[PDB]
């Protein structure tokens, strides 16, 4: 006699990288970066199409500040006035919703890890080739 | 659906940098006194579902506080801020949660002292007890390095859900498109390399 | 757009329109909702528009509206009602009379407009504050008279009572004259007799309703000053602790207002009075057990399950019973028929001290701190308590939160990281925490440590382990270091480390032994009366460190360092001597080892290792011995000096290479750790670098310049220059921290101070705005401060260097360069109390400049700036005063005497700098008691606008009522004359002279203040 007992969209993918980072967004007219987000930056490779996007949340809030494909023709180029960023263009990031171009910057905790980003980046984009 | 917030305090507070700091990521770091009000809806994932935030912040300076405690009528939940770097905006505590509570009678409000990042901190946690009679809630934040910045908002949505389990999840993460205008002109691309990034002493 | 319509007042008010733009703001959004907020603040702000407020009354369909009129209304009455024609105010004050009885008596309106009514209530207590009781001496008998009438018009009558009593006696302090805010406590007071029988009348009759609810709010804002006579000789509290204890619907106000009875002002002589004190708790009690939820209940969970109102009440009862036993415990702790009582009241208290509630933890720890205080000093008390105490010893153990020196925390996905930033809210709750717990191990230090060893017990055989038990355990053990007796400390503390050690090599994985090592060193860290004890304890806790030192956690190196630190602040003498069966003294082991030991430490760290060591040699007091450690110590880094100071002299420059930069400001940073914790004692080894890292500032100032010229601006945000300007800031802060704590102030003038001024002041000077560093003014500070009476022309060498630039810099807004211009005006206020003879040598236009340098502080909202700008006023002032009747004290005051009045009372009146009240106070009362004592020696007039003979008295009063007329219009001749009148005669007593000064700043708020106001006592 047996007593009857008592009664995110990133499932499909695999994580290739993550880094802590502070992501910033350029502002043409004002002139100035602003911050999009503190948090760790993934990069996450679909298992069925092999295709690798970067998506970053916020800490706590757990929101959404990056989600787009690491495209080919992308380039990381040097920020002036940093030894430990990244700057891009991105021509379709969907955090907010609707695809938008951004100017991004990326900037990590050492150069150490800004360059190991880097050379992740890259290696995702020939995977994405 | 949502919940009407208002957010009140004495100008310079920081109630609009929390604010923004919420909607963007960003942090302002000007001062930009807020004309009457400003409506920014507001949404959060939880465990129970999408709760959006109608927020009402509020002028705090007197020459533009435009209609005053007419911005409170069915506001549904409040923030009131004071800076902990200035004992003049604690004095004011109880001036806004008296103009605040004659127009919303029964509503959950979170107390905030904001600028804990400050080093020389005048209004000190032992002298902070105005919360205590009132039923408010009191969290210690600071908009500029995050601390507790989502703490605020986390009670609220507890209380008006109703739900003490109720938790912030990760918004679903749609696929991202393909976006091979072929001669695209980007010499934005050279002004934004050549401007400095900001903070670049902090830890990051 | 169609909205705008409303603003055109030539045409009659489209009150549909209106109707509608309310809408569009209220429940619209986006554009339209915007376009709708700036239309309606245009049309609430224009002076005509309480014409508009009885029309929108009377024939509006939508309560904002109508809420939006009685704000138009509220600004008019608050602000300009007594300018207005008679027959206005009388037919203002009727139509808000009828409005509110209009909607008390439609009970549909009543019920569903009550934010309207409320508004319209507090429309009516504006009136009454302006024309109450003088010209409306029947209000009161009238508002007693309608409340028969009806049960919602006596409802609403106590709402507006409520009111009443809040804006006369809660918050008139700010926002009436002295003599307004007691005519109108006055009346009310007179009256209140027949208030309260009002009330006590509708609380006799009633149960729960909403005029019962209604009637008991406005009782609690009475309890804020009425007599005692009112409360104990009546049968009130007899009604508030039983009958309105019972109903949930009156429960919340009723225990609030009996916690205001527990405040009351009462005989302390008088046995019956205690009795009824005693009896309303009593019952109160009863009530709760009875009604609410006994003594046993699981509070925490309660809590935690936040139903209805439940955390409200039980926030409620923490503040009725500490409010309460914090006043009155001992009128039960005598009587045996009373322990009951009291120890069911504790209780409570343990079981609320239980819930997870930051805030409510602090309120109820308050309580245990003022009655464990009390224990530890009153004879025979403590064993009335000791169940209570008992209990309280493990709630205190089990919810110890993590103390300042605790650098590793867990985050969100259950990693042991690093701190990422202190938490002020729980450092100051462990120090409480830690205070309550010291008194409770004092108490009974058997009982403690039983209760400690015993969790102990529990951690080591794995029944209770987890990060939360061993490391509240852990801080609890920390926390009562110097409760115990040497010896019984002593097994205690062996028997602790030796089990946290074993823990730390028996748990597996980075976070078990970051978690474990964490806990270790904080126990070792908080007792050093036995590792000083202890030798061969001590010694081995030190090799404990520096194993935690090579350890790939930073929050467990960062800890090891810091706890290296404070174990060498309390035990340095035992690094020092050589003690018994060793070779040599630790400490030059320890330098003979620093490479070894520090090798896997970051920089920041290395240099906290030889802060620690700097502790250690200063204790050495023989010279030669001390000066041979410092040498030892700094071999490493004088010997990458050397070697760098002959690349840069041997290769002038183009040897910068970020390495090298990067060497050099750690160079100097362990200069820096070192001279800090050594002080006076660093002299030789500044000494030995001193001219070259002069010369080195120099040649890296060189180097910015260079590529800035190149370059552009944009430079001086590079890695690179940043990197340069490192070193600079490093030397300035090196030379600032030695002058800081010299004691040859006679080497620091004939040695150091010259070199310094010709290296850093040209260049500060002769750079561009952006590459100057704001370290520089803050080094010429504490040179000034230690030895500027020493150096008079070496001060005004600093002056002229920095004050012209620096000024140019900081006066064209309020937020640029704002190291600047902080480090600028503590600069000012330094050479302005110690070598006010360098502002004298300024030429007049360069004086001038300086006075308005001070001016243009108080000015700041920023408040270090504001700050240090009215002290220099006052400090200048005085240093003028000092100088008597010359010639150069006399052109000061002719020239500015009356530009430091105008602009202090600027500041004072102009609603934008009141943090600054109590100083500007203080500088104007100076500035006018200087006249009023005859102090001033010459005429403050220009010959051809007074009488000749003219006082400066009566001069200074025409030119400040001139002043005060021109920039306050709106006030009355005798409203300035009785002001200035009363604020001269008071320039010798502060409080009353801040007094007249607030009442002049209510006055100029609104239109007809009573100049007779400034006769207040
Ligand atoms: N250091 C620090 N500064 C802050 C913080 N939050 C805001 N500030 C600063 O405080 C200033 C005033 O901010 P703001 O948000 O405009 O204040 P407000 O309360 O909205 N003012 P108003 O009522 O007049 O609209 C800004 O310069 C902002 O950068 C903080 O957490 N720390
Ligand atoms: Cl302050
Ligand atoms: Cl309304
Ligand atoms: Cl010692
Ligand atoms: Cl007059
Ligand atoms: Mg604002």
């Amino acid at each position: 006699i047996h007593f009857e007992p008592v009664v995110t969209m990133e499932e499909d993918e695999e994580v290739l990288y993550k880094v802590r980072a502070k992501l910033f967004r350029f502002d043409k007219d004002a002139k100035e970066w602003k911050e999009r987000g503190t948090g760790d930056c993934k990069f996450l490779k679909n298992k069925k199409t092999n295709k690798v996007r970067i998506l970053m949340r916020r800490d706590k809030t757990l929101k959404i500040c990056a989600n787009h494909i690491i495209a080919p023709e992308y380039t990381l180029k040097p920020n002036v006035g940093s030894d430990r960023s990244w700057v891009y263009a991105c021509t379709a990031d969907i955090a907010e919703g609707e695809a938008e171009a951004f100017t991004f910057a990326i900037r990590f905790g050492s150069k150490e890890n800004a360059d190991k980003f880097k050379e992740e980046f890259e290696k995702a984009q020939e995977i994405n080739k | 659906v949502q919940f009407k917030l208002v957010l009140v305090g004495d100008g310079g507070t920081g109630k609009t940098t929390f604010v923004k700091r919420h909607l963007t990521g960003e942090f302002e770091k000007k001062y930009v006194a807020t004309l009457g009000v400003e409506v920014h809806p507001l949404v959060f994932h939880t465990n129970r579902g999408p709760i959006k935030f109608n927020v009402w912040d509020t002028a705090g300076q007197e020459k533009f506080g435009g209609l005053r405690d007419g911005y409170y009528i069915q506001a549904q939940c409040a923030i009131i801020m004071f800076d902990v770097t200035s004992r003049v905006t604690y004095k004011n505590v109880p001036n806004w949660h008296r103009d605040l509570v004659r127009v919303c009678e029964n509503i959950p409000i979170v107390l905030c002292g904001n600028k804990v990042d400050i080093k020389d901190r005048k209004v000190k946690a032992k002298s902070i007890v105005f919360h205590r009679k009132k039923n408010l809630q009191y969290y210690d934040i600071s908009a500029k390095s995050n601390y507790n910045f989502e703490k605020p908002f986390l009670w609220l949505a507890r209380k008006l859900i109703g739900d003490p389990n109720l938790e912030f999840v990760a918004m679903p993460a749609l696929a991202p498109p393909e976006v091979v205008l072929a001669a695209q002109y980007e010499h934005d691309l050279e002004v934004a390399q050549t401007t400095a990034l900001p903070d670049e002493d902090d830890d990051l | 757009g169609a909205m705008e319509g409303i603003l055109d007042f030539s045409n009659d008010l489209d009150i549909a329109l209106l109707d509608q733009v309310v809408s569009t703001f209220y429940q619209g959004s986006g554009v339209q909702q915007k376009q709708a907020q700036e239309i309606l603040t245009k049309f609430q702000d224009n002076p005509d528009a309480w014409q508009k407020a009885d029309q929108i009354l009377q024939f509006s369909t939508n309560p904002q509206s109508k809420f939006i009129a009685l704000s138009i209304l509220d600004k008019l009455i608050t602000r300009k009602w007594k300018l207005l024609p008679n027959d206005h105010r009388i037919g203002i004050r009727n139509f808000v009379v009828g409005m509110i009885i209009s909607m008390c008596q439609d009970d549909e309106v009543f019920k569903t407009q009550k934010n309207l009514i409320n508004k319209s209530d507090l429309t009516l207590v504006q009136i009454l504050k302006q024309e109450w009781p003088q010209n409306w001496p029947e209000f009161i008998p009238e508002l007693i008279g309608s409340s028969s009438s009806s049960v919602n018009v006596c409802e609403n009558n106590m709402i507006v009572l409520k009111l009443l009593s809040e804006e006369v006696f809660d918050f008139s302090a700010e926002q009436m004259t002295q003599a307004k805010a007691l005519h109108l406590k006055n009346s009310m007071s007179k009256e209140f007799e027949q208030i309260f029988k009002l009330c006590f009348q509708v609380l006799e009759q009633g149960s729960s309703s909403s005029l019962i609810v209604a009637t008991l709010e406005s009782l609690l804002r009475y309890l804020h000053w009425i007599p005692y006579r009112y409360i104990y000789e009546t049968n009130i509290l007899e009604l508030l602790s039983t009958k309105f204890m019972t109903s949930p619907d009156t429960r919340a106000i009723t225990l609030k207002c009996l916690t205001e009875v527990s405040n009351l002002k009462i005989p302390q002589d008088n046995d019956l009075i205690k009795r009824q004190t005693v009896l309303f708790f009593q019952n109160t009690l009863q009530q709760i057990a009875t009604s609410v939820m006994p003594v046993t209940a699981d509070l925490k969970a309660t809590y935690a399950n936040a139903n209805g109102n439940d955390q409200s009440f039980l926030q409620d009862l923490a503040m009725f019973l500490t409010t309460y036993l914090a006043r009155n415990r001992a009128l039960l702790e005598s009587d045996e028929s009373l322990r009951e009582l009291l120890l069911n009241a504790h209780q409570y208290l343990i079981q609320l001290s239980k819930i997870e509630e930051r805030e409510l933890f602090k309120t109820t720890l308050d309580y245990w701190h003022n009655l464990v205080a009390d224990l530890f000093y009153e004879p025979l008390k403590k064993h009335i308590y000791e169940e209570i105490c008992s209990q309280l010893r493990l709630v205190i153990i089990e919810n110890m939160v993590r103390p300042e020196e605790v650098l590793v925390v867990e985050n969100d996905e259950g990693e042991i990281v690093r701190e990422f930033v202190k938490e002020s809210d729980t450092i100051q709750l462990y120090k409480s925490e830690r205070e309550v717990l010291v008194y409770l191990t004092h108490l009974n230090v058997i009982d403690t440590e039983e209760i400690m060893i015993s969790k102990l017990a529990r951690q080591i055989d794995g029944s209770e382990w987890s990060w939360h038990n061993i490391n509240t355990l852990s801080w609890a053990i920390g926390s009562i270091s110097g409760t115990m007796s040497e010896d019984t400390e002593k097994r205690f503390v062996v028997t602790v480390i030796k089990d946290l050690l074993d823990l730390c090599v028996k748990k597996r994985g980075k976070d078990n032994k970051a978690v474990v090592a964490s806990d270790i060193m904080y126990v070792v860290g908080q007792y050093p009366r036995f590792l000083k004890a202890h030798w061969n304890f001590l010694r081995t806790v030190i090799l404990k460190l520096f194993e935690f030192m090579h350890e790939t956690h930073e929050g467990v190196q960062d800890m090891a360092c810091d706890t290296f630190i404070k174990i060498v602040q309390k035990c340095k003498y035992h690094f020092v001597i050589q003690q018994p069966r060793e070779s040599e003294p630790f400490i030059q082991t320890i330098i003979r080892d620093i490479q070894k030991t520090t090798a896997d430490l970051q920089p920041q760290q290395v240099h906290t290792f030889y802060k620690a060591c700097g502790i250690i040699i200063s204790e050495e007091r023989s010279v030669a011995e001390r000066n041979r450690l410092l040498s030892d110590l700094m071999q490493l880094p004088n010997m990458a000096w050397d070697t760098i100071v002959e690349q840069s002299t041997a290769n002038p420059t183009l040897l910068l290479d970020s390495e090298t930069v990067k060497i050099i400001a750690n160079i100097i940073k362990t200069n820096v750790a070192v001279c800090t914790s050594m002080g006076a004692d660093f002299y030789p080894q500044l000494g030995h670098i001193y001219y070259n890292m002069l010369q080195l500032y120099r040649a890296v100032s060189s180097m910015i310049s260079a590529q800035v010229a190149a370059e552009g601006l944009i430079a001086t945000k590079t890695p690179k220059v940043r990197g340069l300007r490192t070193i600079k800031k490093e030397i300035l802060k090196l030379v600032e921290t030695y002058i800081s704590k010299a004691r040859n102030l006679d080497d620091v003038v004939k040695v150091l101070v010259e070199p310094l001024l010709n290296a850093v002041l040209e260049d500060y000077m002769n750079n561009v705005p952006d590459a100057r560093d704001a370290e520089v003014l803050n080094c010429m500070t504490t040179v000034v401060e230690k030895v500027g009476h020493m150096i008079p022309q070496g001060v005004i060498l600093i002056l002229q260097s920095v004050f012209e630039c620096t000024l140019d810099m900081i006066n064209k807004d309020f937020t640029e360069y704002p190291e600047h211009r902080v480090e600028f005006y503590k600069l000012l206020k330094v050479i302005n109390e110690k070598s006010f003879a360098a502002f004298l040598e300024l030429p007049p236009a360069a004086f001038k400049l300086f006075v308005d340098a001070i001016c243009w502080a108080f000015k700041h909202n920023n408040r270090d700036v504001e700050v240090n700008g009215l002290q220099i006023a006052l400090d200048l002032v005085k240093n003028i005063e000092r100088m008597g009747n010359v010639p150069f004290a006399n052109e000061f005051h002719k020239n500015y005497f009356f530009i430091f009045v105008s602009e202090t009372f600027f500041v004072l009146t102009d609603s934008d700098h009141k943090s600054g009240f109590s100083k500007q106070a203080l500088l104007l009362m100076k500035l006018i008691s200087l006249v009023y004592d005859n102090k001033i020696s010459v005429p403050l007039y220009q010959e051809a606008e007074v009488p000749q003979g003219t006082s400066n008295q009566v001069y200074l009063s025409q030119y400040l009522a001139n002043m005060l007329s021109n920039a306050f219009p709106h006030l009355t001749s005798e409203q300035i004359a009785s002001f200035l009148s009363a604020l001269t005669k008071q320039c010798k007593d502060l409080v009353v002279f801040k007094g007249t000064l607030r009442d002049f700043l209510v006055q100029i708020k609104e239109v007809g203040g009573d100049p007779t106001d400034y006769l207040f006592a």
